[PDB]
């Protein structure tokens, strides 16, 4: 209801999972309620991976034709497109959460899995639509939510949207893009075909959750690990390895300025990848900002403890 | 760990030095404050709330 | 230990005379007692003199203010020790040089403790690590010893001023660094606001 | 004569595996030290160290 969906109700989850209304019509889910506290945990886990793809797991309940996204945690799996069937790593976390919830009188189970698709916008490719169909028949219900961390920086728009892939025997023959975003000139042909496999849902927001309340009691004793900075020695191989890739980009810029993408008859459309000098500038600054970021964590340590001395 | 020197016949043992020892002393120093904070609040819980209000008053 | 320190201070204040002389040798022989400040300032040990009673008073002063070379110079005037009292004196010699200097070279401990190698010299130091007595690290490149945690010998009645002086620079020192970090955030945020305004007003006048 | 032409390469590959398991602990190892453990003359040690 209105005031019952804001809290955890045991009678609401006992009249839905026992009857399973999703087995009659696959288009039962219309809206999706994502907690405001869990949204910050999904945009922070995908931002730490950078250009890579990561996956996680969401927990919550149901209340009719609207899903509830309560708590959510990260997963050590390297996304879903790289590693086929990424739900095998979450079996150890689910076996320890359901057993600890049935003893206290709680029927909260799995609600969906979230990932990240940086680069080609927030959509479902041909790999995510195949693995989701095999998980909805065993661990129901599920929902795929895509978060773009590298798109809310330049454009400034918080990309968020939940989708659900239709199973075999219910896909529409013709359906336009429900949630259309930006796609680079490379995989735009697959957007007009794979859009009929899933559909967008009107996302909502509410305040509840429970995971955002026990992290303060842990910080009272785990604060000695949060100060473990010094990023200059952690990913030292990634900083030096990025300079090798910069030399290959700088060599391509020399041939771009020599030949020139402005010829007679057909200009500004000669070379494949134009503006090589402008793109190589951001790549050179990436190795500089990441190098001075690790030093700032060391200078700040030599100004608070090393400047004390002794009499 | 360690290496063996065949010139003078003196075997040395590795006990960590240089940069890896700098982060170990910082984590060990901050760990002593965490254990000391649990002892102050256990022996005298009234002094923990009084010391926190002194920073907000200044 | 910590529970044994409250039992030796109660038996010395209840009896005196010949019973106090026998209690001094039982404290130094029994392990766990690493403090001798609360027993030296008492008036029970000060009344022991004239004969063998005066030797126990001088031995208690060497275990708190003296070192290892200070005992071998007058071993004939002081009573002998055993396999446990001699090893306890070497633990107090390491914490004695740490109160004056931060780092102690290996050549200093090799002469005071009279050794020949480094492992045998550090053998008496690692025994105090598991008992929460001496905690620190060993340096091999500089051949020094950085003592971090150690016993305070007595009740610290003279070097207690360095405790408040070190904590005052840690609390007041954080205010000077906080003013620089907060000023850097305002300077970095103001540069982004001025750059966003100067990049949008210069591009809108190109069409006009 | 078929296996005789390859009997020399098989003997040289064994000396390379033993030199790896002995050069890790010893930092500055002596040249005649590896010749005494392998029970070989010093004539082929100088030629094998260059190829290794």
């Amino acid at each position: 209801s209105i005031d019952e969906i804001y809290k955890y109700d045991k009678k609401q989850q006992q009249e839905i999972l026992a009857a399973k209304p999703w087995t009659k019509d696959h288009h039962y889910f219309k809206y999706c309620k994502i907690s405001a506290l869990a949204l910050l945990k999904m945009v922070m886990h995908a931002r730490s991976g950078g250009n890579l793809e990561v996956m996680g797991l969401m927990l919550g309940k149901v209340d009719g034709e609207t899903m509830i996204i309560m708590d959510s945690f990260a997963l050590p799996v390297e996304g879903t497109e790289t590693r086929v069937n990424a739900q095998a790593a979450a079996y150890e976390y689910m076996a320890a959460y359901i057993e600890n919830a049935k003893q206290v009188g709680r029927l909260e189970n799995a609600i969906g899995w979230y990932h990240s698709h940086p680069g080609y916008g927030c959509w479902l490719s041909g790999i995510d639509v195949s693995t989701q169909m095999l998980n909805q028949q065993f661990q129901e219900p599920f929902v795929a939510v895509v978060i773009d961390p590298t798109r809310t920086i330049s454009a400034g728009k918080v990309n968020l949207g939940a989708f659900r892939t239709y199973p075999k025997g219910y896909k529409p023959p013709d359906e336009g893009p429900s949630e259309y975003q930006t796609i680079p000139l490379n995989k735009i042909e697959d957007f007009g075909v794979h859009c009929k496999q899933y559909y967008a849902l009107e996302v909502s927001y509410f305040k509840s959750s429970l995971d955002r309340k026990l992290l303060e009691l842990l910080w009272n004793k785990y604060w000695v690990n949060t100060l473990s900075s010094s990023s200059l020695l952690t990913n030292a191989d990634y900083t030096t390895g990025q300079v090798f890739d910069l030399s290959e980009k700088l060599e391509q810029s020399e041939a771009q300025l020599g030949r020139g993408s402005f010829m007679l008859g057909l200009e500004t459309h000669d070379r494949k990848s134009e503006d090589k000098l402008a793109k190589a500038t951001r790549d050179s600054c990436k190795t500089t900002i990441e190098a001075i970021h690790g030093l700032m964590s060391q200078v700040i340590k030599d100004k608070l403890f090393n400047q004390i001395n002794i009499s | 760990n360690g290496f063996i020197d065949q010139i003078d016949g003196i075997v040395h043992f590795e006990t960590r030095e240089a940069l890896p020892t700098w982060d170990k002393q910082i984590q060990s120093l901050c760990f002593q404050v965490n254990n000391l904070l649990e002892k102050i609040s256990q022996t005298a819980p009234e002094w923990t709330a009084q010391a926190m209000e002194a920073q907000m008053a200044q | 230990s910590s529970n044994l320190l409250e039992q030796f201070i109660l038996l010395a204040k209840g009896t005196s005379g010949s019973a106090l002389t026998a209690l001094i040798s039982q404290v130094l022989e029994a392990p766990g007692v690493y403090v001798f400040g609360e027993l030296l300032e008492l008036a029970n040990v000060q009344e022991l003199a004239e004969g063998a009673n005066a030797a126990y008073l001088q031995l208690l002063n060497l275990f708190a203010y003296g070192t290892y070379p200070d005992y071998i110079a007058n071993k004939e005037s002081l009573p002998e020790l055993s396999t446990a009292q001699q090893n306890k004196l070497k633990h107090l010699t390491i914490v004695s040089l740490a109160s004056r200097m931060k780092c102690i070279p290996y050549s200093v401990l090799l002469k005071d403790l009279e050794m020949r190698n480094l492992r045998e010299l550090e053998d008496l130091i690692i025994e105090a690590v598991y008992t929460d007595i001496i905690q620190g690290k060993l340096d091999q490149r500089n051949q020094l010893l950085e003592v971090d945690f150690c016993i305070g010998r007595d009740i610290r009645k003279k070097d207690i001023n360095n405790i408040v002086k070190t904590l005052h620079e840690w609390c007041d020192g954080c205010e000077a660094v906080l003013l620089g970090i907060e000023q850097q955030v305002l300077r970095a945020n103001q540069y982004k606001e001025n750059h966003n305004r100067t990049q949008q007003q210069v591009e809108a006048e190109v069409t006009n | 004569p078929f296996i005789r032409e390859h009997i020399e390469e098989l003997l040289r590959n064994i000396r390379t595996q033993v030199l790896i398991k002995l050069i890790k602990p010893y930092t500055r190892i002596h040249i005649p030290f590896i010749s005494k453990e392998l029970n070989i003359d010093v004539a082929d040690v100088e030629s094998l160290l260059v190829q290794c």
